[PDB]
């Protein structure tokens, strides 16, 4: 779907970096943030800033709700 | 006065193998942090001497991560 190669769980590493060491908001409040980041960096296609994101990811590919929508 | 305690111009010392003349602002006057890194064949990991902080290690990791993208 995203032009990725067939095997990329073994063939390529993923050095991930987050500007906050601990949980700024408890639990993954930026699951789809990493979804977008990893998809962009593995398909070698850029990621559109000026369009923020937030959510949670579940392995079926479903964006579960997040608390504090007002604060996001 | 006697003997010059410091080099007249810093452009006269040598180019060194593991030397990078950093820059910093110590509250007692600015000075260049001569960060010295030595590479030794072995297990493969980051030995962390000289009283690093968290961010200093993260910067070393970031430098290695970029250098891994382009090695040849």
């Amino acid at each position: 779907d995203y032009g990725l190669p067939e095997d990329f769980y073994n063939k390529v590493d993923l050095h991930v970096h987050v500007p906050d060491g601990a949980t700024p908001k408890d639990g993954p409040s930026a699951g789809i943030t990493m979804a977008t980041a990893i998809a962009s960096a593995l398909s070698r296609r850029p990621a559109r800033m000026d369009i923020a994101m937030t959510g949670e990811v579940s392995l079926r590919g479903k964006v579960m709700p997040i608390g504090g929508v007002k604060e996001k | 006065l006697g003997i010059p305690r410091y080099r007249p111009d810093k452009a006269e010392t040598e180019p060194q193998v593991g030397t990078a003349q950093g820059l910093a602002w110590t509250p007692v006057g600015g000075t260049l942090l001569t960060i010295e890194v030595a590479a030794v064949p072995g297990s493969g990991k980051l030995s962390l001497t000289g009283q690093l902080g968290e961010v200093m290690k993260e910067s070393a990791q970031a430098a290695l991560t970029y250098l891994r993208a382009h090695t040849q």
